[PDB]
């Protein structure tokens, strides 16, 4: 009746060991004041959002599309926002976002209701999760590199605000 | 029989524990001459706007709207120098807060009409945080802990932004004894 | 050994000029009969234990590092933004100065909120039946059924003498301007 | 028998209701608990109003920058406001009431944008701390710890 994660805490009553990732680690109890299919949809959100930004933080330092040069010369990471914002492309990228989070909106209204599970959006054109084991591993392994590129996305831009290198400039420049 | 926050004083009738927050502190005998809906009703108003009043004179400090007229660091100064039209428009808007939220039933003689109406519980839970039973004691314990402090605490900086003629986080920085 | 009547337990009172009170239970680690305030007749006694050692264990870290910074011992590189001098006081200084003693409070304030609070205040509300001071932590495997005492007593006489010791050194670093050693 | 400040208008010799409803658990996201008619909740509840505010914050970013775009020689473009929009068939009313009639940014000098801060109305921020420290300060930074600490060194 104790948490696994932090062994001298109780466990969590929304807690139970079915979605992929739990170990019991909800010291603070927020799990009793929200829904945990919000907060699960809240963290795959976060999560796939994080590994996107962690990737194109990773590409943009690796190479670049063609003609982005020109319009933004030398100019990285979040300081593209303010020019990206003054040219049309973030307004482009926010209207489809926007019009994907309005089916999000109510698929999320949906889970809350409790007819799908949280970030189950059944998108799989490549069939990989056949086996209903291998869709185990899979969503542990999503939760888990979820968790892990919002920690390194983080690092990521606090230390792009810190130097103004880049995550592989950095590495590669002290 | 003696009162637990007042030990030299007996216990104020109509006071057992049953409510958040209760040590049995009423010196004045304010219980025994109201009704303790409306006064737990008043406590958790009077509390609540002063949350929403000590975040905000924290907070318009550090972060304000775009504009002049909202550049002002001190509140007292930030009351003055907002556009009036929309401190007119809080007001009415308030207005229609406590009417529409109380349900018409806005006085002394007909609030609390209906049995099921609960001091505090205005009906409001907009993202349902609610939805736990053991945890219901705490929270409304809670609730009137983080009101009572923030009584308190909103008066203080009022009383020293009236003192200092500064806002409260560079007061603290750049204090001056009086 | 937990030598209940000799060290701890009833009955036990190392300073018996003022005579033991009854709201003791003899249960608690460290109880050897000194509560001349009668403390323990109002407050709850899980808390000021948890309290104490806790306060404990921090003058323990204290100690050690005020007397490994005092002598001389110093990590590689740690003299030069530090100040290559030895007065504990302008080594706090210094190192919030640098930013290094905020970095040590971000994360031991964490440490703190992320499972302090939530394990003190299960034990005092009576969900986890986790005694105070008791947060599971045994890497090297050193108490498994010595813990009754032998480990318990000696730690929270430990953690008062730090308590004692850190102050000392403090007070005498304030009136004699010169770390200890 | 009537208690000051009771809220019970037969203790006051006021004109009762008779009528009391009882109190459902259902809850909207930006409503309020309380009596409705059959049907309501099922048809406005927390679903509806969640869809509803995401339209219309679908829908806000056209809205937020309203205007006609015109590309130019070069390949740029110069935006003009709606209010130049002229009509054919409306006699003397050439200029027309337009959606920058309801939602009149530009009018009050509001830079709108999307996400409706702008890069001209840009939230402002500034750090209150003036760039010193909580002790042991020299220059024009005097905290309330070294004004305490000054007290008891004196
Ligand atoms: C929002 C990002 C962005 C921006 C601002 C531009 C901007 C530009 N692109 Mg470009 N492009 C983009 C994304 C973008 N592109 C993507 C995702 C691709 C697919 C790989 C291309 C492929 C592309 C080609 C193939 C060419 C451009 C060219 C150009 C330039 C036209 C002159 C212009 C500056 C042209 C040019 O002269 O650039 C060198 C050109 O030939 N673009
Ligand atoms: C670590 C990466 C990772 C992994 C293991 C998964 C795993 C999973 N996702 Mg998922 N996802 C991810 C990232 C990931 N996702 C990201 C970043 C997004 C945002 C675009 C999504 C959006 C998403 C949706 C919308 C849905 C899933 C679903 C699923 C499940 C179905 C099996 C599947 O398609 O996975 C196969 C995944 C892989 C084989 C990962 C390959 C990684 C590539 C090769 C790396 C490419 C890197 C590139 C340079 C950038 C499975 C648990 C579905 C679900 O839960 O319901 C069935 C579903 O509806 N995912
Ligand atoms: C007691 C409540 C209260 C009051 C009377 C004011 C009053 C004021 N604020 Mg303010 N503020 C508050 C709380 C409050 N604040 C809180 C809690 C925050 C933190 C989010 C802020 C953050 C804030 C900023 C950032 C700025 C102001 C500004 C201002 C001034 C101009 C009005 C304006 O634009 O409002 C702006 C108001 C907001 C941005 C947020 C108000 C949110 C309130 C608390 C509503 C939430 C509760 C609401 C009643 C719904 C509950 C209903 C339920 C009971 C049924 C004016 C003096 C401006 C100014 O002059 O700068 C110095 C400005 O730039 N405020
Ligand atoms: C009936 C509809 C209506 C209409 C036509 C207007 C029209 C106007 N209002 Mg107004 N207002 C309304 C309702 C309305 N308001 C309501 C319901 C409130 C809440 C009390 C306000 C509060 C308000 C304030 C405080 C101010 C105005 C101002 C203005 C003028 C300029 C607004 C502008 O261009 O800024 C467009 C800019 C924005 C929309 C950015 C706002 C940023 C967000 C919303 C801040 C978050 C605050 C938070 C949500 C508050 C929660 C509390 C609420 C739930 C009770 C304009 C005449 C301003 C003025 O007179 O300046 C000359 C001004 O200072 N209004
Ligand atoms: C956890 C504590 C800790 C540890 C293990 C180290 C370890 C190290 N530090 Mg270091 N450092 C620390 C805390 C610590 N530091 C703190 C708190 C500061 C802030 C003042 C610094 C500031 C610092 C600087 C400025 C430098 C180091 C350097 C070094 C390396 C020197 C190794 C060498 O050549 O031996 C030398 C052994 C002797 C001279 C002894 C004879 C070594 C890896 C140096 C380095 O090259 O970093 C990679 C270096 O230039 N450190
Ligand atoms: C006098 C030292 C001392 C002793 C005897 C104990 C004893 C105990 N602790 Mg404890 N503790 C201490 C210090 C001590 N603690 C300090 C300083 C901290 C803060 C980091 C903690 C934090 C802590 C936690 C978080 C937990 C315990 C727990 C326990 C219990 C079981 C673990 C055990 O047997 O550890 C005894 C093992 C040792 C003392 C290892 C020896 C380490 C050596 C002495 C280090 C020497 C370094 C250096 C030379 C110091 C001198 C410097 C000087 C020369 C300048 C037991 C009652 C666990 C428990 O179940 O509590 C009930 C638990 O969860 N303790
Ligand atoms: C001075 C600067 C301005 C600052 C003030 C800002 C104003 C804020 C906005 C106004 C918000 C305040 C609400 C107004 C008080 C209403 C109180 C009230 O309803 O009490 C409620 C009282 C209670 O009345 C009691 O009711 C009982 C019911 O069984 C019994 O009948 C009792 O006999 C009766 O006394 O009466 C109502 O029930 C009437 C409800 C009417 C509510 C809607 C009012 C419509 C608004 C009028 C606007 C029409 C346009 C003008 C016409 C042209
Ligand atoms: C085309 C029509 C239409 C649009 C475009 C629209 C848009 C939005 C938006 C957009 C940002 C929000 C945020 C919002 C929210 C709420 N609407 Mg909705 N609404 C429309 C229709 C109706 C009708 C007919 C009713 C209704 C209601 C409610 C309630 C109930 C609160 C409660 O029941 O406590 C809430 C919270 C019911 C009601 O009570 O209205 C007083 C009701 O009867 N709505 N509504
Ligand atoms: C599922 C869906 C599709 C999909 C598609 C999706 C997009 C597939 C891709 C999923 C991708 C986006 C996964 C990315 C994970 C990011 C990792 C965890 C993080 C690194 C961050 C850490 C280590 C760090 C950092 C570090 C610090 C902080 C700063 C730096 O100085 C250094 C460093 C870099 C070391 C596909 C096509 C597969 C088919 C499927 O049918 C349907
Ligand atoms: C109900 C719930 C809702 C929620 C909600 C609301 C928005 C909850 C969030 C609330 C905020 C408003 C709580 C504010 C507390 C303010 C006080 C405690 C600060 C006091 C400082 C004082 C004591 C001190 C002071 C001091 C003074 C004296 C002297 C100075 O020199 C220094 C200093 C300043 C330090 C949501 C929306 C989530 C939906 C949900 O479905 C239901
Ligand atoms: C675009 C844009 C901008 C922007 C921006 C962006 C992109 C902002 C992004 C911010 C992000 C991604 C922040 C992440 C913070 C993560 C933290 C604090 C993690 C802490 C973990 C802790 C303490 C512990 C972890 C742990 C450890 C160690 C191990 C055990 C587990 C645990 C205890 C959890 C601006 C603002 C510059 C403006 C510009 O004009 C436009």
């Amino acid at each position: 009746a104790m948490s696994d994660s932090v062994p001298f805490l109780k466990q969590p009553e929304a807690l139970d060991g079915s979605m992929a990732g739990d170990v019991g680690f909800d010291p603070l109890g927020f799990s009793s004041i929200g829904d945990i299919n919000f907060l699960r949809e809240a963290e795959l959100k976060h999560g796939r959002i994080a590994m996107l930004a962690a990737a194109g933080s990773i590409a943009q330092d690796i190479f670049t599309f063609p003609g982005v040069s020109k319009v933004v010369g030398t100019a990285k990471m979040t300081g593209v926002h303010d020019i990206l914002v003054k040219q049309g492309a973030m307004g482009q990228l926010l209207l489809w976002l926007s019009f994907l989070e309005v089916f999000g909106t109510i698929a999320l209204l949906e889970t809350l209701d409790g007819k799908r599970a949280p970030g189950d959006f059944k998108f799989d054109p490549l069939n990989f999760s056949k086996n209903p084991e291998t869709f185990k591993r899979y969503q542990l392994a999503e939760i888990k590199n979820g968790r892990l590129a919002m920690m390194g996305v983080g690092g990521m831009v606090h230390g792009y605000f810190i130097t103004g290198k880049g995550p592989l400039e950095l590495l590669g420049n002290f | 029989a003696k009162s637990k926050a007042v030990p030299f004083l007996s216990q104020p009738e109509a006071l057992d524990g049953s409510m958040a927050g209760d040590v049995g502190f009423d010196p004045f005998g304010f219980s025994s001459n109201f009704d303790l809906k409306w006064l737990r009703e008043a406590e958790l108003k009077h509390g609540r706007i002063c949350m929403l009043a000590a975040t905000g004179c924290l907070v318009q400090e550090v972060v304000h709207l775009p504009g002049e007229a909202f550049s002002q660091k001190m509140a007292l100064n930030a009351w003055a120098a907002a556009p009036r039209g929309g401190m007119i428009s809080i007001l009415v808007a308030i207005g229609l807060i406590e009417l529409i939220s109380n349900r018409f039933a806005l006085t002394a003689t007909d609030m609390f009409a209906n049995p099921n109406r609960v001091p505090g519980d205005l009906g409001f839970d907009p993202l349902s945080l609610g939805g736990n039973g053991a945890n219901r004691a705490r929270m409304e314990l809670a609730e009137i802990t983080h009101g009572r402090a923030a009584m308190m605490g909103f008066s203080g900086m009022v009383h020293q932004m009236l003192v200092s003629k500064q806002a409260p986080i560079e007061q603290l920085m750049h204090f001056k004894a009086v | 050994l937990y030598k209940d009547g000799k060290m701890q337990g009833k009955g036990v009172n190392i300073i018996p000029v003022f005579a033991r009170p009854d709201s003791l239970d003899g249960t608690i680690p460290g109880d050897q009969g000194f509560d001349p305030f009668g403390f323990s007749s109002w407050v709850n006694m899980k808390f000021v234990s948890e309290a104490e050692i806790k306060h404990g264990r921090l003058a323990m870290l204290a100690f050690a590092g005020i007397m490994v910074e005092s002598i001389g011992i110093s990590f590689p590189g740690a003299t030069s933004i530090l100040g290559d001098s030895k007065d504990i006081f302008e080594i706090h200084n210094k190192a919030v100065e640098s930013g290094a003693m905020g970095q040590i409070l971000l994360w031991v304030g964490f440490i703190e909120a992320c499972v302090g609070v939530p394990a003190m205040n299960e034990m005092l509300s009576g969900e986890t039946s986790r005694m105070p001071g008791d947060f599971g932590f045994d890497p090297l495997g050193l108490g498994k059924g010595d813990k009754l005492a032998r480990k318990q007593l000696v730690e929270v006489t430990n953690g008062r003498l730090a308590m004692l010791a850190v102050s000392g050194i403090v007070h005498h670093t304030i009136i004699t301007g010169k770390g200890p050693l | 028998a009537a208690v000051g400040f009771s809220g019970v208008p037969s203790q006051f010799g006021r004109p009762e209701s008779g009528v009391y409803p009882a109190e459902p658990s259902e809850q909207t996201f930006l409503g309020m608990r309380g009596p409705r008619a059959p049907g309501h909740r099922e048809n406005f509840g927390g679903k509806h109003t969640a869809t509803m505010l995401a339209i219309a914050a679908l829908l806000w970013q056209p809205v937020s920058e309203a205007g006609m775009y015109r590309m130019q020689g070069d390949g740029s473009l110069t935006k003009t406001s709606f209010n130049e929009f002229e009509v054919p068939g409306f006699g003397n009313a050439k200029k027309v009431p337009t959606i920058e009639s309801l939602f009149p940014f530009s009018s009050k000098g509001f830079d709108a944008s999307p996400v409706l801060f702008g890069k001209n109305s840009m939230i402002v921020v500034e750090d209150p701390r003036d760039g010193c420290g909580a002790y042991a300060n020299s220059g024009s930074c005097h905290t309330f710890l070294d004004e305490i600490g000054d007290a008891l060194k004196a």
